[PDB]
């Protein structure tokens, strides 16, 4: 299991697909949806 | 036919389509005004993966309808 994984699927249903990215921004944010949705949509840390 | 194009942020921009416009003629159209590339438009309707060879109508996506745009970058 993992820590984000209910995480992962939220972010499934609302409009993901990939959940690679969707973890990898969960664990950059430390545990943030809102944060980890800019994270994805900036590519990364600005 | 009106549809709301809304990001990961909450950026939501208007955009006017017809039901027999393909997916990625809405990308294009997107790019114009948004600056991003299809590259990283990946349209997904609330789950629902947008084929860039299909059309609005094909994923049945109604007047008013939400698509999400999510910025798929290399990064993270």
């Amino acid at each position: 299991g993992s820590q984000w994984q209910p995480q992962l699927q939220q972010l499934r249903d609302m409009g993901i697909q990939d959940d690679e990215l969707s973890l990898r921004a969960l664990q950059a944010t430390g545990g943030d949806i809102q944060a980890a949705l800019e994270l994805i949509f900036a590519g990364g840390a600005p | 036919m009106q549809i709301f194009v809304k990001t990961l942020t909450g950026k939501t921009i208007t955009l006017e389509v017809e039901p027999s416009d393909t997916i990625e003629n809405v990308k294009a159209k997107i790019q114009d005004k948004e600056g991003i590339p299809p590259d990283q438009q990946r349209l997904i309707f609330a789950g629902k993966q947008l084929e860039d060879g299909r059309t609005l109508s094909d994923y049945n996506i109604q007047k008013e309808s939400t698509l999400h745009l999510v910025l798929r970058l290399r990064g993270g």
